[PDB]
RNA sequence: AGUUGAGAAGCUUGCUGGAGGUAUCAGAAGUGCGAAUGCUGACAUGAGUAACGACAAUGGGUGUGAAAAACACCCACGCCGAAAGACCAAGGGUUCCUGCGCAACGUUAAUCGACGCAGGGUUAGUCGGUUCCUAAGGCGAGGCUGAAAAGCGUAGUCGA
RNA sequence: AACCCACUCCCGUUGAAAAGGUAGGGGAUGACUUGUGGAUCGGAGUGAAAGGCUAAUCAAGCUCGGAGAUAGCUGGUUCUC
RNA sequence: GGGGAGUGAAAUAGAACCUGAAACCGUAUGCGUACAAGCAGUGGGAGCCUACUUGUUAGGUGACUGCGUACCUUUUGUAU
RNA sequence: GUCAAGUGAAGAAGCGCAUACGGUGGAUGCCUUGGCAGUCAGAGGCGAUGAAAGACGUGGUAGCCUGCGAAAAGCUUCGGG
């Protein structure tokens, strides 16, 4: 099951009209002040005020 | 599966060696078109 | 449909789970804080917390019912004279799972998983 | 306006600008916590493109990083390797192993 | 005497893919399907410096046929009364009095109605 | 880009380029390409889709690292066990080991490797071969035969 | 049981595999299976015979020449008025 | 792998290195595109945006609208 | 001011066209240490005094070419430079 045609630049780029990307789920420790994401464990191990690890 | 080249030393260079080439008229001139085309082999 | 079905596969038998589940309280018991994907920590909580609840309470029944589901002689040690006394007036939640970014060769969501009063 | 350029990276195009549309316009600081935690392969490498042109911008000129904003991202294509996937009944299928040039030009307007 | 032929190939390209340029695709950009494209538009334009002539005159002779209207007669009668006397006068200038000297429209559909076709 | 011709086309110029070009009129042609399921290279589309190679199975800790699901070690779990274990022949030909490495190769990453660079490692009277002997079969002094090339063969002498 | 085979289903058909896998199946002290070496070859071999096999090729292998065979056939044949 | 600095007449001659076309892939700017049906053009045509210097111009888009079923080859005949 | 009716400019997930810069890619131009075809000459063979064609060695670094041959990128003599 194949195309009939070769599909143009226009149809090709309107089907990944769709595939653009977020993550914008960033938040500051008020303690340390650097950002990690939300709720999650800081990259230099700090969570809500507090060292874990 | 068994495929179709099953390697031996012996049979190789019995069929297809040099003494089995200049044994036989044929196979002397084997050598010599295959030396005429400047291969490095020529003995395979 | 999974319809109110608790439990997860993790794309492994029933056998498989129950070994990873029980190395993993094991190792849980004597690190007290391990490292791990955040669905296997969500499904450690329902193995390994009821083994300190069980180890609350010292009978020779209840550390060999505490011996056949976490089999090691270690973790029952560390059970019923170490976790049990400590955790003796905390009515459940024996351990927290706390997330921690992303693994690097997957995209498996991280968490750590730890015990409350470490 | 600052650039620094990655000529061939091992991820390919089409991956890239993904992430290169992602930064695209933002201030530098915003840009690099972006890079920082997104979950792709193309914001490691466009992460140590974007610290190359902010450095290039710190010690051949003298722009504060605070000031920068990342102007022009784009992806261009790089030269593919050319590779062989054995397939089944006898056939085989050529591998393109694409690569990609990654500039990212940081600038103070 | 072997002879190159690839500096004159070139410049026959170009030359149709710049009488294709603000086409769609592969039709502004690729030789085989601009070369069509170019040819095809070629034969509309051939085609259509005819109905130009042919279009006009529909739209010249609407616009005579409401603005005669507007006076109490119609095109044909009007285009009749217009020979009854001798006008010489064109669709062309009589659609622009139409629109924009109607005093003058209406002074030549007057003298279409005076001599009483 | 402009411009001039009915056309093939011509002419003038901005930028690029950085060493050749050929008014005119003649001679000569490997003389003009869109098609030949045309040849050869580059690159598309399908599509960031299908797959990633038996459904023995993995989970933590610690280290190293620029970075570890995958390397190493520890703890534990599974799997084979007339083999998924040890070994000899054949075939291969350095893949073996140790340092350094990770571009490419490895269906992912790799700090690991049957991968790259450089070094080292293979010790025999007794184990295998040569050497001694012959089987099938080969070759074969002379010899019989055959347009020639050669065929067959005796003495012989190779051949495990 | 090993080993040798290949009757059935299902899968696979762009395969893990240019003929397999998993379940079952046939022979399994013989007209058996197999290693190593050798012999037979292209109107020519070998064949418990099917046009089977003879290097994934077979109603006449492969390769190189005659050779740019031949084609009343098919396809194509390039700037301008 | 770059950003400078140096060399060089020239490094967008930097070693995959003279020139560096087309396919194909991008980023930026202008304009048009989310009530509209088909070989994607062509005739008409408003609007907008740039250069000019303004106008009865030049370039770029082209809302809307009339007409409009590619090219080849073969055929009695092909959008087929 | 309010309420009706009429009318409709911006606001593009993405696309299209033009333009300008890029990237890929190797055409084109120019170039040549390589070929091709003749003419005029040469000398028409080399080999049991071991050939053509090779294998292995040969160097301070040492792989491969090219020379050499355990006297091994060379040895002895004449001659030229």
């Amino acid at each position: 099951a194949v195309q009939q045609n070769k599909k143009s630049r226009s149809a090709r780029d309107m089907r990944r009209s769709h595939d653009a990307l977020e993550s914008n789920a960033l938040s500051v420790e008020k303690s340390t002040g650097e950002v990690h994401l939300r709720h999650h464990v800081s990259p230099d191990g700090f969570y809500r005020g507090r060292k874990v690890v | 599966m068994k495929r179709t080249f099953q390697p031996s030393t012996l049979k190789r260079a019995r069929v297809h060696g040099f003494r089995a080439r200049m044994a036989t008229k044929n196979g002397r001139q084997v050598l010599s078109r295959r030396r005429a085309k400047g291969r490095k082999r020529l003995t395979v | 449909m999974r319809h109110r079905k608790s439990g997860r596969h993790l794309s492994r038998t029933s056998a498989h789970r129950k070994a990873m589940f029980q190395n993993m309280a094991v190792s849980l018991f004597e690190h007290e804080l391990i490292k791990t994907t955040l669905p296997k920590a969500k499904e450690l909580r329902r193995v390994a917390e009821p083994l300190i609840t069980l180890a609350k309470e010292d009978s020779v029944a209840n550390r060999r019912l505490a011996f056949d589901r976490t089999r090691s002689k270690a973790a029952v040690g560390k059970l019923f004279n170490d976790l049990g006394k400590r955790y003796a007036n905390r009515p459940g939640g024996y351990l927290r799972i706390l997330k921690c970014g992303f693994r690097a060769g997957d995209n498996a969501p991280m968490a750590y998983v730890e015990l409350v009063d470490r | 306006e600052v650039a620094a350029k990655l000529s061939g990276a091992r991820i390919s195009a089409q991956k890239a600008r993904l992430v290169a549309d992602q930064i695209r316009g933002k201030k530098v600081g915003e840009a690099l916590n972006l890079l920082a935690f997104s979950s792709k392969k193309a914001a490691e490498i466009m992460k140590k493109v974007l610290e190359s042109a902010v450095a290039n911008a710190e010690h051949n000129e003298g722009a504060d990083v605070d000031d920068l904003k990342v102007s022009t991202v784009f992806v261009n294509e790089g030269r593919s390797l050319k590779r062989i996937m054995p397939r089944a009944k006898g056939r085989a299928d050529r591998i393109v192993k694409r690569s990609c040039h990654i500039t990212v030009k940081v600038a103070d307007k | 005497a072997r002879v190159k032929r690839g500096v004159i190939a070139r410049r026959r390209h170009k030359k149709i893919l710049k009488l294709a340029k603000g086409y769609y695709g592969a039709r502004s950009r690729v030789f085989r399907v601009a070369k069509q494209a170019v040819i095809k538009a070629g034969q509309y334009a051939y085609r259509d410096r005819r109905q130009r002539k042919r279009q006009f005159r529909a739209l010249w002779i609407a616009r005579i046929n409401a603005g005669a209207r507007q006076n109490g007669l119609s095109y044909s009668r009007l285009i009749a009364g217009l020979k009854k006397a001798a006008i010489e006068i064109d669709r062309k200038v009589l659609a622009d009095l139409a629109v924009n000297e109607k005093a003058a429209f209406t002074a030549i559909v007057e003298k279409a109605k005076a001599s009483l076709a």
